RNA sequence: CGGAGAGGUA
């Protein structure tokens, strides 16, 4: 059959990275079958990059402090899982950073290896004030939503990397309501106001082009049983 | 077991009851 | 520090009982402000009298005593008290 | 500011606006064509309705009116069905339930009656009890339990933070609430364990904001370290964003008292938009906290048996004493009455103890949801003395709890003490509202009618009266004797200066400056000592409780003191003096 | 009020009432109480024309 | 003795009113309520029923 | 409630107290009425303790002075010979209580038995002072109050709101017997009378659904008649069902037919809902209740009522009056539905406004059309016209010729606003109607029909309602109990054909002796999967619900089961009311009072005392002036809105000047002095 | 950690109006919110056909009975709402039962046209004892949801018709369960099985295809901004 | 729609 309200999609920006949502004329019940759904594929579905282990020389038998380091490694650890980042090769890569003595160590201070990327170049890391030097090893993969840290009982590889919990996900948090849109006899239609918040490596209208081609290829699979059965139809734009 | 097997046509309604009534229900009209 | 008010609770009642000594003269302000709108509107169909229609932009349909508190907020009236 | 109204109700309250916009838009040439169209209901009527009633306060009203709040206006919108849609927040304020309950509903029509509905009787600027001050628009029973739940710390929860254990960093540490949210709803978080996360937004308490930022404050979008659970995280996102952090479980104490504080140091629109959003969580958190009742959860003690036998042999012994003439009847039945009275109190305490801290029942009493304990003790314990229709203790007494069932001896004597109740609150309600009317009538004429007149006379408050050991105990009875007046005098301690000036609101801050510079009496301005010819001025009066601000000079104080003593009449019980 | 003068008489009012009423748990501020005892006192009695 | 005649008594108060030829100046909330005008208080008061409102000259000339 | 009406025992009447004059000492429960008057079924306004209830077991003697049965009790022996006393003959003995342990022996198996010693004063005692016993636990109560189940499990104030609940549930379109019953529903409608009992046995001969014909065992055949679709005193619909096939054999005094509540020939005033006990997003808040979109959509609980509408046409000192199709003015259009008489047709549409008897009168042409029409908010299905003539000699009153009646029926479902309640004082309006979408539904996909709150049962002391729930559950999966080797202690003293029941059984707990916790907590234990070897309700009695509206599993478990809800005669459809102007009252010019002339809602002095302590003048004035009772002024308020100009100045009030009058025709001058 | 293999459905028929089907691999966490997706399309979005309204023949209203049969026209309403009817055709059409002297009456005794089927014969309508005769009309109709009964006045029809609420649903239940795996290195996923049950007019894989199609057609306006 | 009486809801 054919739907006979057209429901339709639109924006509003709040910044460069975070914008809102509004499908209105939903039917009645397809606000909240479409709002977790959408929802949920933006929030696990989407593929990136993020930091998965590091090794700090130095630390190996305690993880307190590093000499030379104002911060502690919890900080450090910290800082490195929020870095922006952005690979192609599969397999997993190995950065390193170096800074001597004083100064401000910064994400910009990594020099990429091929493939690998920065997107926030002037983000905190640590200071030295010490006349101390720092060196540790970062190590890039590529995957899907939150992972929280693998432990590693294959440690011959090495003992001082440090396994952190990964935010493979570009997007950083999503939400939904749902409220009543017709005054023609009809209050019980819906409305479907989306909250989308992202790092800085992809726009919210380009992640949410993804989820919708990915539950729009989900979707297929249950379509090719019967290829011409009846449903509802929305139309042409 | 049951409720009332007095009236001729009565459904099979079981009791959890465990005392035996003595009398039977006056009519509620008289 | 507020989100954006909707509806009846626009402009906020905070911001209004700043020009005015009371809420009883806000109501009177309010009130007389919104007559001398609604009289500009029917004099308007048959001839000038002595009044000024909304000095701020008119909603669609905005009735007149939303504009009499929207140009309250925005100070751009005067009152006395007796 | 909302409700709904039916949309067969505000067709016909709004019928002639809706004939002149019929008329405006050219769907009916003349008048008689749009009243027949309106009593026909074409679909177009509906769509100028809409328009019609838009920005146009209504007046709802619930009988009996017992006080100022039972009428208060807000803003109509259109719903389904043939009832009112009323907001969960002004229950309170109306009294009203919904097991059979019915208002009724006015329309202001000229400027001034609009006015007067859109800025004095709107329900978002009546947040506060006139008689009082304490907030009503607060949140109660499922937002209550809803929030309670939230903002617990459960030990030993699913990801609770661990320190590190010599072979593994800490666990437990999360770089964002956004970070934290991800692993709760990927369920490897717990929204009631203890995390430590790092916030940004949320401003820090006093303390950690002292001894880190110090300077001036934490100038929104610094970071700090905080350790607390997630729930207590996302209940302070809920607060105005320059409220320090609040980390605590939200008894419905803390939660007035949060109430109360945004109400006398914000505006009232912060307030009204906080407390739709802790009703909005609160609703939301109540649905997945699990309160449920089944026999199950209602426990019953291990050893009540034991305790009624050891009561049961006094009561014999004081039985045979009886019958060998050693006591008459009152003698018995005293003694009787006090052995069973510490067999209930003995009862409660094993209850009181025996059940867990998480069951639904003592939750929901805990939480300050509603109910006590003495219901409680009734529904798992035991009941106890039941009354004579006289007044006098049955001296039996009721021995059963309503979970297990009382026998019909039982159940007969305590028929007695249930119907007498009933008859005395009709007796009650039919006595309370002829003291309200001669209370109004007596004193009808006060009003407010000069700022200042600037007297001399005062009285004297205790105000804290001194130990005799030595030391500053606060007057249990202070906040309705002293709060909410102004200083007919100035305070001096020790020949040290003044420390609140003539003519101060004295409240908290001043109270507590007063009690530090320890000074036990002082002399504020009262109407009894008013100097005006007619009617009491406004510095005399003081605070205007409803408002929070000196009161105006139009005010009515007399219809609103008789409303304030006579509303809680019903609750004051009617119990040879 | 014969032998202690109206001030007397007021506080002892306003106090009895505050007993009343905290009995049950029900906080009314001294203001209200005041306004209607101002009102009981305000006329006084003649002797001699 | 219209506010007194509407509270008890009403026939005591009238026969003692009548023989006493009181006159009632007619000036508080019950009173005004009985005869349909506006009660002497809030926004009843002179100082607000009588407030006066105008354009200010700025925004008139910015017209 | 009929019946209930029927054995009504009232203090007020000519010769008795006063509603108002009578005390506190009169509205109590006495020792003496322990059999004779039911302690729980009263009134709950301004005539508690004025009206109270008969007794079951309860007779009255010569002279006026209510006897209750007992059983003589002789030398330690409950023996049989029920005896007749009175409360001044029972004054001078010691009676025991009928739920006491006895072995068929005559000997009581416990040492001390609670009796009313002598001013209803309950104490252990001897067990060789006993002289009698009550005959069963369930003699205090009276018949309403004895088809509460669990009562001994609620509060008296709780008891006596269901037993008062009860008399107010509307018959619904199909009728269905409780699962957790206690056995006073058979007798109760039986004596009622509202059933058909065969008068004598026979072989059933033809049954339809207008008629029964019962041929008699001598040869005789009388036939029963069913009264299909009446109406009551109260609007309801009263319609008979046969409920015997044309081969089946009847005994005398055998149910042969069913009546409005009636299942079986047992009472059915409700329906077995599954109802889950959680809070739910703030819909059932504060009494509220949830209700799924099944209930409408299957017509669970709906019902019939029925108006009747009559006019007369009179002699008229102007001088006769007709009722006919010719109504001046209206096109034929309008009067399609009318038929040559001047009614309308059987099986007709009516509505808001529509003539349903067309007449004119001339008021000296000056015919002047009076017609019948529908009130405002009726609507339906006119399913009989009766018209009695003075020309068929008919029973008229004086002065008249024609007395026409309609009667217009119409199906109600149920919506947002109904009141529902339990047996157990549960009530509450339908806050919300959920799609059976986004309900709470089993592992096995079965949506929940009805949430409650927690909130209300814990404080209110009416805990029956989930020993209600439980065993409803039980009754309704059906059970076994696996005695393999020996049957479980818990189920020693429960009698067999109790041990196994199949699903959907129906079982009866007596008001005072019924099902113990014990028992079902054993029941609980072992119930019947659904369709495969699934048990969704565990042992606690709570299930792992979903939900439909996110999808997600909630947390925690939940209890859920079957319990008995009823309709009350409390429909939102009765209760909605506005006005903007209308008819108004003549002496003093305000509007009228009432939703049947329109009328306006009062506004009363305390309300005026809120008003004025807002200090808000203006409202006040207009609300009491020109809303009300100010001619001129109510006139040119609606020429000003309906137009686009400002509200007039209001004027004096019109009850004021008649007060003036008053005073002066007592003789008093009274002037305005200016 | 970027599991590479598409999801692949597959099914189980356990008997002719039931079948489970299996959708794996899923990513872990989305097992829920795709089957109560389904689940709502399925039980609120699935077209089928219905009874609109029927006449009798001696009976003006509701509220009567004919002569000759136990039933009251309203039980044989109730009666009739049970019916299930699979309909191909876009228009009303219309079914005829006819039946004179002793015996039962059931839905075996309709007469449908070209088109509609009955698909539950002899379930029960009435019993007729020896002077009963029962001739009833039903007019079949198409559509999807609950629509309560359209009354006479709109619909412009005699007095004798009597309109009937129809539920235009072919699904009866559904329901699903998630076996998830969680195992110690975060190569988790999930698997859905989702278990639905029509009423015998249609199998349940056109049900499940006709859910598909819908959420299809919805998810594609949120594609468009790229 | 004026009065009297009876029953009921919050
Ligand atoms: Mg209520
Ligand atoms: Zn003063």
């Amino acid at each position: 059959m054919l739907i006979s309200q057209r429901p339709t999609l639109s924006e509003d920006v709040l910044t460069d990275n975070r914008s809102q949502f509004v499908i209105e004329p939903l039917e009645p019940g397809f606000g909240y079958t479409l709002g977790n759904s959408l929802r949920r594929t933006l929030l696990s579905s989407i593929p990136g990059a993020a930091v998965t282990s590091i090794r700090i020389d130095g630390v190996l038998h305690e993880f307190t402090t590093v000499p030379g380091v104002k911060e502690d490694v919890t900080e450090i650890i910290l800082n490195l899982k929020s870095l922006v980042v952005s690979s192609e090769e599969d397999e997993p890569v190995t950065m390193y950073l170096r800074k001597q003595g004083p100064g401000e160590v910064t994400a910009g201070d990594i020099v990429p290896p091929a493939g690998v990327t920065v997107h926030n170049p002037g983000m905190h890391i640590a200071t030295l004030n010490d006349k101390g030097k720092l060196e540790v090893e970062l190590v890039v993969e590529r995957g899907r939503g939150y992972v929280p840290a693998v432990q590693n009982r294959a440690s011959g590889a090495e003992i001082g990397r440090i396994p952190v919990d990964s935010i493979y996900s570009p997007v950083l948090k999503v939400t939904y309501k749902v409220d009543a849109t017709r005054v023609e006899q009809r209050t019980d239609f819906d409305k479907l106001i989306l909250d989308v918040e992202t790092k800085n490596s992809i726009s919210p209208r380009d992640a949410l082009a993804s989820a919708g081609k990915t539950l729009v290829e989900l979707f297929g699979l249950a379509r090719e049983l019967n290829v011409e059965a009846e449903g509802i139809e929305i139309g042409p734009s | 077991s049951s409720s009332n097997n007095s009236v001729p046509g009565a459904p099979n309604r079981v009791s959890f009851a465990k005392l035996r009534e003595p009398l039977e229900v006056p009519g509620l009209l008289d | 520090g507020y989100d954006t008010p909707l509806g009846i609770t626009n402009p906020p009642i905070d911001e209004l009982l700043d020009r005015v000594s009371s809420k009883y003269a806000l109501v009177i302000y309010a009130a007389k402000r919104a007559r001398q709108i609604n009289d500009y509107y029917n004099q308007l169909g048959e001839g000038i009298l002595e009044y000024v229609g909304p000095l701020v932009e008119p909603g669609l349909q905005e009735k007149p005593l939303s504009i009499a508190l929207r140009e309250i907020h925005a100070d751009l009236l005067e009152h006395t008290e007796g | 500011h909302q409700c709904g109204l039916p949309k067969l109700m505000a067709l016909e309250l709004f019928k002639p606006f809706v004939m002149k916009r019929l008329v405006d838009l050219n769907h009916a040439q003349n008048i008689k064509s749009a009243k027949r169209m309106v009593e026909r209901q074409r679909p177009q009527v509906w769509d100028v309705l809409e328009e019609v009633i838009a920005e146009h306060p209504v007046l709802l009203n619930r009988a009996p009116t017992l006080h100022r709040l039972g009428i208060q206006a807000f803003e109509p919108m259109l719903v389904e069905g043939k009832a009112i849609q009323l907001h969960p927040l002004v229950c309170e304020a109306f009294n009203a339930d919904f097991d059979g309950d019915q208002m009724a509903v006015h329309l202001p029509l000229s400027a001034e009656a609009q006015a007067e509905a859109r800025i004095l009787m709107l329900s978002s600027n009546n947040i506060l009890s006139p008689a009082s001050g304490r907030p009503l628009a607060m949140p109660r029973l499922d937002m209550v339990t809803g929030l309670y739940y939230l903002t617990t710390e459960v030990p030993g929860d699913t990801g609770e933070y661990q320190p590190a254990s010599g072979d593994h960093p800490e666990t437990g540490v999360y770089s964002s609430p956004a970070e934290a949210i991800m692993a709760a709803d990927r369920g490897v978080l717990s929204v009631r364990a203890k995390i430590k996360v790092r916030l940004t937004q949320l401003r820090p308490p006093v303390e950690i904001e002292a001894e880190l930022f110090g300077h001036s404050g934490w100038q929104p979008g610094d970071a700090w370290m905080a350790e607390t659970t997630l729930g207590r995280v996302m209940f302070n996102e809920l607060l105005p964003l320059g409220y320090p952090f609040v980390n605590k479980q939200m008894h419905k104490k803390v939660q007035a008292a949060i109430i109360n504080d945004l109400a006398e140091r914000y505006p009232m629109i912060v307030v009204a938009q906080t407390v739709d959003k802790l009703k909005d969580a609160g609703f939301y958190w109540a649905t997945r906290s699990g309160v449920t009742v089944s026999m199950a959860d209602v426990l019953v003690p291990p050893r009540k048996k034991e305790i009624l036998d050891h009561y049961e042999e006094r009561a014999d012994k004081v039985e045979k004493q009886f019958q060998r003439g050693a006591l008459n009847h009152d003698e018995r039945n005293e003694a009787l009455v006090e052995i069973w009275k510490e067999a209930t109190d003995e009862v409660g305490q094993a209850l009181r103890e025996h059940y867990p801290d998480d069951n639904p029942i003592i939750t929901i009493v805990d939480s300050g949801a509603t109910g006590n304990f003495t219901q409680t003790r009734t529904l798992a314990g035991m009941k106890g003395l039941v009354t004579n229709p006289k007044g006098e203790f049955i001296p039996r007494p009721v021995k059963s709890s309503f979970r297990e069932g009382l026998t019909v001896l039982e159940y007969f004597i305590n028929t007695h003490g249930a119907r007498k109740g009933l008859a005395d609150t009709a007796l009650r309600t039919a006595d309370s509202g002829y003291l309200t009317r001669r209370l109004v009538d007596v004193s009808q004429d006060v009003i407010v009618r000069e700022h200042d007149c600037q007297t001399e006379r005062g009285i004297v408050v205790e105000l804290a009266e001194r130990a005799p050991d030595g030391t500053l105990i606060r007057d249990p009875y202070i906040e309705t004797s002293a709060y909410a007046r102004t200083l007919g005098t100035d305070a001096v301690d020790e020949a040290g200066n003044v420390i609140v000036e003539r003519g101060q609101d004295l409240g908290d801050p001043e109270i507590d400056a007063l009690l530090a510079a320890g000074i036990t009496q002082v002399k504020v301005r009262s109407v009894l000592t008013c100097a005006t010819s007619t009617g009491v001025c406004a510095t005399c009066y003081g605070r205007s409780m409803a408002t929070g601000k000196l009161v105006d000079i139009g005010e009515a104080v007399g219809i609103v003191a008789a409303q304030s003593i006579g509303e809680p009449g019903t609750q004051l019980t009617m119990r040879d003096i | 009020l014969r032998v202690q003068g109206p001030r007397e008489v007021q506080i002892h009012l306003v106090r009895e009432v505050q007993e009343v009423y905290r009995a049950q748990g029900v906080s009314i501020h001294d203001k209200h109480i005041e306004v209607i005892v101002r009102q009981m006192l305000r006329r006084v009695t003649i002797i001699d024309s | 003795w219209l506010s007194a005649a509407s509270f008890q008594e009403t026939t005591r108060v009238l026969t003692d009113a009548a023989i006493n030829c009181r006159s009632d100046k007619l000036n508080g909330l019950k009173e005004n309520v009985i005869i349909g005008k506006l009660i002497p208080a809030g926004t009843g008061i002179n100082r607000y029923r009588n407030i006066a409102v105008q354009p200010t000259e700025e925004a008139r000339a910015a017209a | 409630s009929g019946l209930t009406h029927k054995r009504r025992l009232s203090a007020l009447g000519p010769g008795g107290l006063s509603r108002e004059r009578a005390g506190l000492e009169v509205r109590d429960v006495h020792p003496s009425h322990y059999g004779r008057m039911c302690p729980i079924e009263t009134p709950e306004g301004p005539n508690i303790g004025l009206i109270g209830s008969l007794s079951v077991y309860a007779r009255v003697n010569p002279f006026g002075f209510i006897e209750t049965p007992y059983r003589k009790v002789v030398d330690g022996v409950v023996s049989d010979e029920i005896v007749y006393l009175t409360a001044d003959e029972e004054d001078r003995h010691v009676v025991a209580q009928a739920n006491s342990p006895i072995d068929a022996d005559g000997r009581f198996v416990e040492p001390r038995v609670l009796v009313r010693r002598k001013a209803g004063e309950v104490e252990y005692v001897p067990s060789s002072e006993v002289d009698y016993m009550d005959v069963s636990p369930r003699q205090m109560v009276s018949v309403a109050t004895a088809m509460i189940p669990f009562l001994e499990h609620d509060d008296a104030n709780r008891a006596l709101m269901g037993a008062n609940m009860q008399r107010q549930a509307v018959p619904l379109v199909r009728s269905e017997a409780p699962l957790v019953g206690t056995g006073m529903e058979l007798r109760a409608a039986i004596d009622a009378g509202d059933v058909v009992v065969a008068e004598e046995s026979g072989v059933i001969e033809e049954v339809s659904a207008d008629y029964i014909t019962v041929m008699h065992d001598n040869g005789t055949r009388r036939t029963y008649r069913m009264r299909k679709f009446a109406r009551s005193n109260h609007g309801t619909c009263a319609n008979q069902c046969p409920i015997v096939d044309a081969g089946d054999r009847v005994e005398a005094g055998q149910v042969i037919a069913d009546g409005p509540c009636t299942d079986d020939g047992e009472m059915a005033l409700g329906k077995n809902l599954l109802v889950a006990i959680m809070p739910w997003e703030g819909h059932n808040y504060e009494d509220a209740i949830i209700l799924s979109n099944r209930l409408v959509e299957e017509d669970v609980l709906t019902s019939i009522h029925i108006e009747e509408h009559e006019i007369d046409a009179r002699d008229t000192k102007l001088g006769a009056e007709e009722i006919t199709r010719d109504i001046p003015n209206i096109s034929d259009e309008v009067l399609a539905d009318l038929d040559e008489r001047g009614i309308v047709r059987i099986g007709a549409e009516v509505r808001d406004g529509d003539i349903l008897v067309g007449k004119v009168t001339p008021k000296g042409r000056e015919v002047r059309d009076t017609s019948l029409k529908v009130p405002h908010g009726e609507s339906g299905k006119v399913i009989g016209i009766r018209v009695f003539s003075r020309e068929d000699e008919d029973e008229l009153p004086a002065g008249v010729n024609e007395l026409v009646r309609v009667y217009v029926a119409q199906k109600r479902k149920i919506s947002d606003g109904d009141k529902l309640a339990g047996r157990h004082g549960n009530k509450g309006v339908i806050g919300k109607i959920l799609p059976v979408e986004d309900m709470p539904f089993l592992a096995d996909g079965t949506p929940v029909d009805i949430i409650l709150n927690t909130h209300g049962v814990p404080r209110r002391m009416n805990i029956g309602q989930i020993l209600e729930t439980h065993l409803g559950w039980c009754a309704h999966s059906g059970w076994k109990v696996d005695a393999a080797k020996g049957v479980p202690d818990w189920a020693a003293r429960l009698p067999d054909e109790l041990l196994e029941a199949q699903p959907n059984a129906i079982v009866s707990t007596p008001v005072f002796d019924g099902a113990q916790e014990a028992e079902l907590q054993g029941l609980l234990s072992c119930t019947l999967p659904n369709r495969d070897g699934d048990v969704l309700v565990d042992a606690d009695g709570k299930a792992m619900l979903f939900d439909g509206r996110s999808g997600e599993p909630f947390p925690y478990p939940v209890t859920v089961g079957y319990m008995y809800i009823m309709k009350l005669h409390h429909l939102v459809d009765d209760k909605i009311h506005a006005r903007s102007t209308g008819p108004y009252s003549m002496i003093t010019q305000q509007p009228l009072g009432g939703k049947a002339q329109f009328g306006g809602q009062r506004f009363g002095e305390m309300e005026c005392w809120a008003m004025q302590a807002y200090g808000a003048a203006y409202t006040l004035q207009e609300l009491l002036t020109i809303k009300s009772d100010d001619t001129v002024g109510r006139v040119k308020v609606y020429e000003a809105i309906v137009k686009g100009e400002n509200i007039p100045e209001p004027g004096i009030p019109e009850s004021f000047k008649v007060l003036l009058k008053e005073l002066q025709s007592l003789c008093l001058n009274v002037e305005v002095l200016s």
